[PDB]
């Protein structure tokens, strides 16, 4: 199963802490979701803002993707966010990251209807 | 058999229907579960009646000063004969170390205990070694990652070293120790009569003057196979202050990692002496180093001394650019002991992949792994990508997760998978976006070969 609205409510949603805690959170987090399974996933992102205040995002502007693709669509908010990312000392299974909080802009792609996001493609 | 909740906020019944199984368990492993001070109780209780428990792990558990202090206690029975112990975030401040040395004492089986991302503090550092000292423990393997221990834990260490023979692991990465502290570690290393597998030093703040000291552990150790010293600016200078140890002759180092070292073209001068050299020389890490095309032109040299026998090399984000790519290539062709290359995050662009395609796709080739995790490749890069999928036979993996990749380059990597003579294994595509048509499509290929994995 796993649809790739589900993909992404597993991959990138936090809506629990408001921030990271932490410069010691995303090395459990790519863990308990299952980013370090086969390997080690090189970046991950994770928002801190509701579901809601994030399925929002679909109906708002219209921007296009790194891949010149056009359904992605930018938030206006600025989102509380944490950038997860391999650090040197990560050779799988040996996995680890470096924590960066931030309050940044997110864009995501949508697809379908129920138009909900389903890739988190950067952050402005 | 063994116990594994791991990442389960643990169920008041679940603990109940565990406990008398604890007794039984031969490994547990509570990685962050619900566990606190109170499960802690029980654990000690039941830990003090296991008599064939051998690794304990409680590990990402708030336990806490008073939580560890107890299960401690359950491994002080002379029942307990565990031998690996790990309290990883336990959440263990320079407070509970006061029963580590009564621990330490009455197990001498223990043989691996990491206590790293605990505040231990230098006060807890120093309660750690009362106990690292008694002639009643033999640890082999000591792991103090994150431990916010300053120089100050430095001495009393350097003291615990020059009594064991016991130590083959040591990692203490993560700590503000400085110039300082390392010396007198340093010194101490050198006094010590234990050989060494593997020492880590990530982080930690040496400086090209460490480099000095290091040089001697280096050469003398024979028995030490992985030299981990990331981040910490060492720079050319300490390099080339390092060469003369890993000569020595008593030296097979198998794994050295030295990312973000502050190395360019200067120190891979002095490290290529070494590969052209040293036949026993396998890993080795150079990410985050500013090597630029020249310093990538100089490593390629050695690769083609057929003397130089090394297997996994790593330029994750060196400062590369199109322009080494050509050499690059060259050495791939050529080169007979080469299996993995990590060249993510590196602007090697369109054009740089297509020569690594061509020459890649010659007969004969033998890298096995390829990772161009972000290198700026399009769809119209995955052209070439494409046609080496089909003519080359030594691919076993290839990393390109993001990069500029859609839903025309995926279709043009599958064109070349669906077919039949496709080698590949793994096609690597982490943070890629693609549209159900294709993702069916993947789906369908993931039916037709499923001994062929795409990841993302």
């Amino acid at each position: 199963k796993e649809t790739a609205a589900a993909k992404f409510e597993r991959q990138h949603m936090d809506s629990s802490t408001s921030a990271a805690s932490s410069s010691n959170y995303c090395n459990q987090m790519m863990k308990s979701r299952n980013l370090t399974k086969d390997r080690c996933k090189p970046v991950n992102t994770f928002v801190h803002e509701s579901l809601a205040d994030v399925q929002a995002v679909c109906s708002q502007k219209n921007v296009a993707c790194k891949n010149g693709q056009t359904n992605c669509y930018q938030s206006y908010s600025t989102m509380s966010i944490t950038d997860c990312r391999e650090t040197g000392s990560s050779k799988y299974p040996n996995c680890a990251y470096k924590t960066t909080q931030a309050n940044k802009h997110i864009i995501v792609a949508c697809e379908g209807n129920p138009y909900v996001p389903v890739h988190f493609d950067a952050s402005v | 058999m063994n116990l594994d909740i791991h990442c389960e906020q643990l169920s008041d019944a679940r603990w109940t229907e565990l406990l008398p199984l604890l007794q039984q368990y031969e490994v547990v492993r509570l990685d962050d579960c619900g566990l606190t001070e109170e499960h802690c109780k029980d654990i000690g209780s039941a830990l003090r009646a296991n008599p064939s428990l051998t690794e304990l792990c409680l590990r990402t558990n708030e336990l806490g000063d008073a939580g560890v202090h107890l299960v401690l206690q359950g491994l002080q029975s002379p029942t307990c004969k565990i031998q690996k112990l790990s309290l990883q975030n336990c959440s263990l401040t320079e407070a509970g170390c006061g029963v580590l040395p009564s621990t330490l004492r009455s197990l001498p089986t223990l043989r691996e205990l990491h206590l790293s991302d605990n505040p231990l503090g230098d006060a807890g550092l120093r309660l750690l070694c009362e106990g690292l000292l008694d002639p009643q423990c033999h640890l082999e393997k000591l792991q103090l990652e994150y431990c916010r221990l300053t120089a100050a834990s430095c001495e009393p260490l350097a003291s615990v070293l020059r009594a064991t023979r016991a130590l083959k692991e040591l990692t203490v990465s993560n700590n503000d120790i400085g110039e300082a502290g390392a010396r007198v570690l340093g010194q101490g290393l050198a006094d010590s009569a234990c050989q060494l597998e593997t020492l880590r030093l990530e982080n930690c703040g040496l400086t090209p003057a460490n480099c000095k000291d290091l040089c001697g552990i280096v050469a003398s150790q024979a028995s030490l196979r992985e030299l981990d010293l990331g981040s910490n600016g060492l720079g050319d200078a300490g390099i080339a202050e390092l060469c003369p140890g890993l000569l020595s002759p008593a030296s097979r180092l198998k794994t050295l990692w030295l990312w973000e070292c502050d190395i360019t073209a200067s120190g891979c001068r002095d490290l290529c002496r070494v590969l052209q050299a040293k036949e026993t020389l396998k890993e080795l890490s150079l990410a985050g180093n500013k090597l630029g095309d020249e310093g990538a032109r100089l490593l390629c040299e050695s690769l083609l001394q057929p003397g130089c026998q090394l297997e996994s090399l790593w330029v994750k984000s060196c400062s590369l650019t199109a322009a080494c790519c050509q050499h690059v290539s060259l050495m791939l062709t050529q080169n007979k002991h080469l299996l993995e290359l990590q060249l993510s995050s590196n602007k090697l662009g369109d054009s740089g992949i297509q020569e690594l395609c061509q020459a890649l796709s010659q007969p004969g080739t033998t890298l096995r792994v390829l990772c161009l995790g972000d290198c700026e490749v399009t769809n119209s890069g995955c052209s070439s990508l494409a046609s080496l999928l089909l003519a080359n036979r030594s691919l076993r993996e290839l990393d390109l997760s993001n990069n500029c990749v859609g839903d025309p380059g995926v279709l043009q990597l599958l064109g070349s998978l669906e077919q039949p003579g496709c080698a590949l294994e793994q096609l690597v595509l982490y943070d890629t976006y693609w549209t159900e048509e294709v993702e069916d499509r993947l789906q369908a290929l993931e039916g037709s070969k499923p001994g062929l994995r795409v990841i993302s």
